RNA sequence: GCCAACGACCAUACCACGCUGAAUACAUCGGUUCUCGUCCGAUCACCGAAAUUAAGCAGCGUCGCGGGCGGUUAGUACUUAGAUGGGGGACCGCUUGGGAACACCGCGUGUUGUUGGCCU
RNA sequence: GAGGUGUCAGAAAAGUUACCAUAGGGAUAACUGGCUUGUGGCGGCCAAGCGUUCAUAGCGACGUCGCUUUUUGAUCCUUCG
RNA sequence: ACCUAUACAUUACCGCUAAAGUAGAUGAUUUAUAUUACUUGUGAUAUAAAUUUUGAAACUUUAGUGAGUAGGAAGGUACAA
RNA sequence: AAGAUCAAGGUUAUGAUAUAAAUGUCCCAGUGGGCCACUUUUGGUAAGCAGAACUGGCGCUGUGGGAUGAACCAAACGUAA
RNA sequence: AGCUGGUUCCUUCCGAAGUUUCCCUCAGGAUAGCUGGUGCAUUUUAAUAAAUAAUCUUAUCUGGUAAAGCGAA
RNA sequence: UUAUUAUAUGCACUUGUAUGAUUAACAAUGCGAAAGAUUCAGGAUACCUUCGGGACCCGUCUUGAAACACGGACCAAGGAG
């Protein structure tokens, strides 16, 4: 994860001393996070909803960026404020809010040893933080990561604008505010 | 009250369009259609015989029957409301043949090719389909000269 | 007295409900439109094949012996 | 919100027999016991099998015993059958196995112990073999039944062979007008 | 509304057999990243076609004013649509910001003509040096020797009594 | 290359106006016993002797006529999705996705399957 | 197979009730109110012309925008125990 | 910045659904010790102390959710015999 | 051409999910009088008008909000901090 | 009497439809669709997937609306 | 080569940390003061008072009922899947 970081850092510092822009690797992993209904929705979007597995106001699951993933987030904008989450905020999500889905219910964490529990299989996998680097980098069983993780459901962050359905351009809330996503949504736990 | 008959807006549905004008061109029956195939139905308005009914252009089945100058296609049709299926007999001047099917025949040769290059290569494989994901960390030479340029606009003009 | 004739309202509703449900990729198969003639044959075929390790066996003896088929193909 | 907790959350299945019947819940509080504490899906599926409505539960008849002793591997093996066991006459010779039922008719139970074969309660199989070693569960004929028939009733549609919910049989009674293509129509 | 500037640029759309889409860059006013890109494309659109996401955004970055305490003039250039009515404005803007000179400008805009955000589109920036200022209200700020009355004041509310028993006392001298 | 027969795709193969077409040849083109068909041996049937690549057919040319394709036109038009956005309304900006058409411009003016022959 | 029910998945059928009766109906007329405002009434905008001259003192084509709901239709929301 | 729905977060608690165990007591289990066996340290046994008699057609234990006419099912309550 | 016997195959060959799903019986009620809004539209000058297309509500829905209000907005309500 | 009026305790849980077709039908039924209940068979969609169902995406078909056209029929 | 971190750190005791709903150390006060009975805490019982906020008439047909829709003055008892 540092070493991540100082990655990022150092291919931005040679490109511009050699006047070149190396432009940074375009962003992997979305949180998405639920401020609408379910009620006075149209029916395409609600059914996008379920298949999320948001059910209610502000839960939120994470959903790997994909072509495939990108086009459902788009009928679901105004229902929805998603971003880029830093590491920080996966962690303090797993750890406090984070539960297990074993036969339906819904079941705490809080061992390393319970998400052993399962995940031992996927190897390098034995630790509650080594879920969240699963997640983070979009490693291979983030399928079955993903779906361990019952929808994390989140208070309410901060003063977050009146305006509510309006793209995050106009002031609004509502889109891919990018890297804005990390002050809201450390927050909002 | 109502459409009902059968023809029912099918003006442009059998329409020849515009060059493609006459006597079907013989390489229709030429091809094979073979049982378990998948088959595009497309209604020739030309071949008046064996017409396929307007609920089933661009709906499109896999053969179960092959008659003396029939193709039995079902097409798995939305019904208010329980999908029954309906075997059609439609001739071949109305039935090409679907390559939606290719492409998953395309896929078993390139994935044994994959697999066969990876296995002698040691490791690894990953064969499946993954969609164009958020590439990389690019970089802009100038070369051939710095941007910049803005834009726009005086657009008046009514 | 105008009632109404024809809304499609909460139909589409009403079918996803309980599904509208596609049913199978039949491993068993279904027949009916087959031109009578297969399927007299077809019965023979399974009839005639009794079980099958010797009779396979016994006509590739025979395809060696005889061999066989260079004119079928052509004509 | 919840998007969406509609339905169904009720499932299903019994999670005890709907009778009253104290021995019933004797043998399923029994293997009910052998189930997770052995293993096995012998002790999974006779807890089940206890569960089990009359329909669904069909009589198993004699014959169906004597065939299964034909199977390759099953000489040696007490023939289980949760269900009432039916004697079928049309056997002559009728083999010397063990068999352990819920009930067993009177004229079963001579049969059975003239092959010479002993008529077992469950819970002596559960004793005997808790491992359930070398038992053969059978499940009666479903298909047998009145009301199966009746059960596609369609006119249309190429089917049904399904018998018409009739009082009496005979001419004047449903032959005509629908039955046949003279009377204006195929079935 | 929060007035950052943002230096933004988009290709479209990467093949290997196909080099090498041009690179079209603005300048953009916006709060925000994303409205940065938002605005972008649309006046991408109107040269040159360029749809996101048969487009690709290329390197959003924020452009640094060069002198927030320099004293400069700025000549906006502009178009807002009316009702019925699309047409072009030159005003002019003494700001310490280009930031700043667009935030009060879209303020300005709004009040008089009625100057939707959505509204307006900004045309063009440049820094005015020196007397090409047309300007009548901006050319009394560049006059030798510029002394100026303090007309008027502003009375706090009341005080820090509710109470004000001392009477505000308009005089002021 | 050309030519034939048999064709696919189906106007890059058409159209118009010229020029050219060697050879195995289509064709041009002749004869009318017979079979056969026609008012008429024009077609059609037959015999294949004398001529000719002008035509058909093919190719070659043409800033043609037409036809194809791409760009340009045009991210416009138009439209999905959103707002306690605007406008008196008619409607219209913005914002998230998708995306034309005529036109103009450029470049091409049949390609190829089987089978036989001819080869300048 | 045919002969047929056109109310065409198939009764065999004439008036009148202001002498009337019932069960109901605001799913429904008449009628109040409400929407509408073509139609009606009232008021403008532009202004070719009238008006000796001079478009508008008073008027005003061809056009065009309204307001009123007091005309008449359009409607049936409410009202037919 | 502030205010604020039965929304949203957490928590106790109701119910319904879910999910798991519970049913060697002439026995089991815990605790302390004396003896004995092995070994550092553990078990066996003896003794003393303690818990355990489960509507096991229910409880303990668990989680998720609840508008509601028409209607359906489920479980009670009251009344006379 | 089917039935089909036999042998070969690295990774199962888009993405999230599954509240488990499929299936049968009852031939079960209740319904067969809808109403409203975005968008799209036909008749009509138009209507709180007559009638479609798609989708959501209201019908069966309070609460908070639009001062008010069946339907619009926000939101679906066990009981409380 | 297809009409009007009324129908007698509670709680819990789930929870409609004014649509289709035929009917002297159109103030109503039957019928299909929606609804509940009863369950059943299997859970790699099950008890300590290389089997799917149905929504994106992708790949592969269809269409004569919006727009455009009339120096195109 | 250096730093950092973990393992090689056992046994006794422990009001040490947690043990997955970990509120109690510590302390004060009322008081159970025999029967008798003080004092403290707590309460939309009936009902009164004082303050805020909310509460339109049920049954019903109906798209929608508080309706300037219909029955019902009030009460008891018979009284209908």
């Amino acid at each position: 994860y540092i070493k991540a970081e100082q990655r990022e850092i150092k291919l931005r510092r040679l490109a511009k001393k050699r006047n070149q822009f190396y432009v940074p690797a375009e962003a992997k992993l979305a949180f998405v996070v639920r401020i609408r209904g379910i009620n006075k929705v149209a029916p395409k979007v609600r059914k996008v909803l379920q298949l999320f597995r948001l059910r209610q106001i502000n839960n939120g699951v994470f959903i790997k960026l994909n072509k495939a993933t990108i086009n459902m987030l788009r009928i679901a904008e105004p229902y929805i404020t998603w971003g880029y989450p830093n590491l920080k905020s996966v962690r303090e999500l797993i750890y406090k809010r984070g539960f297990v889905k074993h036969n339906r219910q819904r079941v705490p964490i809080t061992d390393n040893f319970v998400i052993e529990r399962k995940l031992r299989q996927a190897h390098q996998i034995q630790c509650v933080e080594d879920l969240v680097h699963e997640i983070f980098t979009v490693g291979p069983n983030f399928k079955y990561a993903s779906n361990f993780l019952w929808p994390f459901k989140l208070n309410t962050p901060t003063g977050g604008w009146r305006k509510k359905a309006n793209h995050y351009v106009n002031g609004g809330d509502f889109g891919n505010r990018e890297d804005q996503i990390n002050r809201l949504l450390r927050k909002m736990v | 009250t109502n459409s009902k008959g059968y023809r029912r807006g099918t003006r442009d549905m059998f329409s020849r369009p515009f060059r493609k004008h006459g006597v079907i061109p013989l390489s229709t029956y030429m091809r094979v259609f073979k049982i378990g195939d998948i088959v595009d139905i497309k209604g020739h308005g030309a071949v008046q015989k064996g017409l396929p009914y307007k609920a089933y252009h661009g709906k499109t089945g896999r053969i179960f029957n092959v008659t003396q100058h029939a193709v039995g296609v079902i097409v798995n049709k939305r019904v208010r409301g329980k999908i029954l299926a309906k075997r059609v007999n439609v001739r071949i001047e109305h039935i090409h043949h679907s390559k939606c099917r290719e492409d998953f025949l395309r896929r078993v040769k390139e994935n044994e090719r994959l697999l066969k290059e990876a296995k002698e290569k040691g490791q690894w494989v990953s064969l499946k389909r993954q969609p164009e994901q958020p590439k990389k960390a690019h970089f802009v030479k100038k070369l051939e000269e710095p941007i910049a340029l803005a834009p726009i606009p005086y657009e008046f003009i009514a | 007295a105008k009632s109404k004739n024809h809304t499609n309202h909460n139909q589409n509703k009403k079918a996803h409900r309980n599904g509208i449900k596609r049913p199978l990729r039949k491993r068993h198969e279904s027949t009916l439109g087959m031109d009578v003639k297969f399927l007299i044959n077809q019965r023979y075929a399974r009839k005639g094949n009794l079980s099958r390790e010797e009779s396979v066996k016994r006509y590739n003896e025979r395809i060696a012996s005889q061999k066989g088929k260079p004119k079928p193909v052509t004509l | 919100g919840i998007d969406i907790n509609h339905k169904y959350d009720r499932k299903v299945r019994r999670t005890e027999p709907k009778s009253q019947d104290v021995y019933l819940r004797l043998l399923v509080k029994l293997y009910r016991f052998l189930q997770r504490r052995t293993n096995k899906k012998f002790n999974r599926i006779i807890l089940k099998r206890l569960f089990m409505s009359k329909i669904n539960r069909p009589p198993l008849s004699l014959q169906r015993i004597a065939r299964f002793f034909k199977a390759a591997n099953q000489p040696e093996s007490t023939i289980v059958v949760v269900g009432t066991v039916t004697d079928d006459a049309r056997l002559l010779v009728v083999p010397k196995l063990t068999v352990c039922a819920l009930h067993v008719t009177q004229t079963a139970r001579e049969r059975i112990l003239k092959a010479g074969g002993e008529v077992l309660t469950f819970d002596q199989l559960a004793l005997r073999s808790p491992t359930g070693k070398n038992t053969l569960l059978l499940q009666g004929r479903r298909t047998a039944r009145t009301a199966c028939k009746h059960f596609g009733k369609a006119p249309g549609v190429p089917h049904s062979h399904t018998r018409p919910y009739v009082r009496s049989k005979g001419r004047k009674f449903e032959r005509a007008r629908g039955r046949r293509s003279s009377c204006g129509y195929k079935k | 509304g929060l007035l950052k500037e943002y230096e933004v640029v988009g290709r479209k759309l990467p093949s290997e057999k196909e080099p090498q889409t041009p690179l079209y860059k603005m300048r953009i006013f916006a709060p925000d990243n994303i409205v940065a890109k938002s605005r972008f494309w649309y006046f991408l659109r109107q040269l040159k076609k360029f749809k996101k996401t048969t487009g690709e955004i290329v390197s959003i970055k924020q452009v640094y004013e060069t002198s927030p305490v320099k004293i400069k003039n700025f000549g906006i250039w502009l178009r807002y649509d009316s009702r019925s009515g699309t047409h072009n404005m030159y005003r002019e803007y003494r700001d310490l910001t280009v930031g700043g000179a667009v935030t009060q400008c879209y303020r300005d805009m709004g009040a008089r003509h009625r100057a939707r955000a959505h509204s307006i589109q900004i045309i063009k920036v440049d820094s005015i040096p020196a007397a090409k200022t047309r300007r009548v209200h901006v050319k009394q700020f560049h006059d030798s020797k510029i002394k100026f009355p303090l007309v008027q004041r502003v009375h706090h509310k009341g005080n820090r009594k509710l109470f004000s028993f001392r009477k505000p006392r308009t005089y002021f001298q």
